Order: C-alpha cells, then structure tokens, then sequence
C-alpha cells in the first residue's frame, strides 16, 4: 500500500519496468475436490495448466485452457512462500 | 513461456 | 514442484477454485525513473494503476490503463509478503 | 478484485 507517482520528461522515455503476472488459488471451496487434495492450497501459484506455461497468462486464457479437458485438471502449483 | 512480460 | 490432478466424478461437479492474477514488478531498470524514485521494489504487486484496481487484470489490461495518463503514471505496489 | 470477475472452476 504504497502511493508512486513516476512522471517522464520526455515522450520516448521509459519507465523501466518490466511487469509479469502470476495466477494463484485465491480460494478454495469447502467441501469440493480442491478442499480434498492432499497437494493444493489457498495461495499457490500456478505454474502450468494442463502442460501449459501460465506465466504471463490472463484468466481468459487460464479458463479456456482450463475447459479444454473436460472432467480432469492438471496443474503444477507452487507454495507461496516458495516463490 | 509464449506470454512476454510487458515493458514499460 | 507441486503436481495436482483433479478428477471430476460428475459433469456438473465444480473443482472448487477461485483462481485470480497479481500482476508484479519482475524487474527494475537501472539509473530509470522507477529505479531513483526508491518507493517500488522488485517482488512488488501492483494493486492499482491510474486510479484503477488492477486484480484479476491482464498485462493487455495494464498495458492500456498505463497508457491513459500521456505523461504520468499514478499506481499503488504492495511489497511481496515473503520478502 | 473489481470489474474483472474472478475465475470461478
């Protein structure tokens, strides 16, 4: 919660960032097959879908990538503070 | 990945 | 590191996950405006852009909400809770 | 979040 203001002097200029995305379980419902594996938490970040790299992906895809496979999710997820 | 981070 | 496979028993059975997105500061350029304003960090979320909340919001979305302001760029970035 | 709905699976 930090307020920045980053203003330019010229047109071409740069900020220098360079920004990525990251998806993460934000909730995970009671009493549903996330809540009952053994391996999947509130907070992980998802690494692959179904064999597919999510860095940088936007939940559209994530969701479309998801619907592909119709009755199994496969991921590779990540511990948050792990990453 | 395919995505490319953005650059500002 | 962590592989998960979810099995759906029924169609209409849900897996259970709300899945949302962070977008954050990969990496800082040297000698660069953000660099010498000293309040972002690498690891850093950015929770805001342009008076705009930024969860759930694709880099395609952030690139445009940055683009709005022709010479300034307003955010609110939230340190990385595991650094 | 706001105005982008969550991912609901």
């Amino acid at each position: 919660g930090s307020k920045v203001t980053l203003v330019k002097s010229r047109k071409n200029e740069e900020y220098g960032l360079r920004l990525a995305s990251h998806i993460f379980v934000k909730e995970i419902s009671q009493d549903s097959l996330a809540a009952r594996d053994g391996n999947i938490q509130e907070g992980d970040v998802v690494l692959k879908i179904n064999g597919t790299v999510t860095e940088n992906m936007s939940l559209t895809d994530a969701k479309t990538l998801i619907e592909r496979s119709k009755g199994k999710l496969k991921m590779v997820v990540q511990r948050d503070w792990n990453s | 990945s395919r995505v490319p981070d953005l650059l500002v």
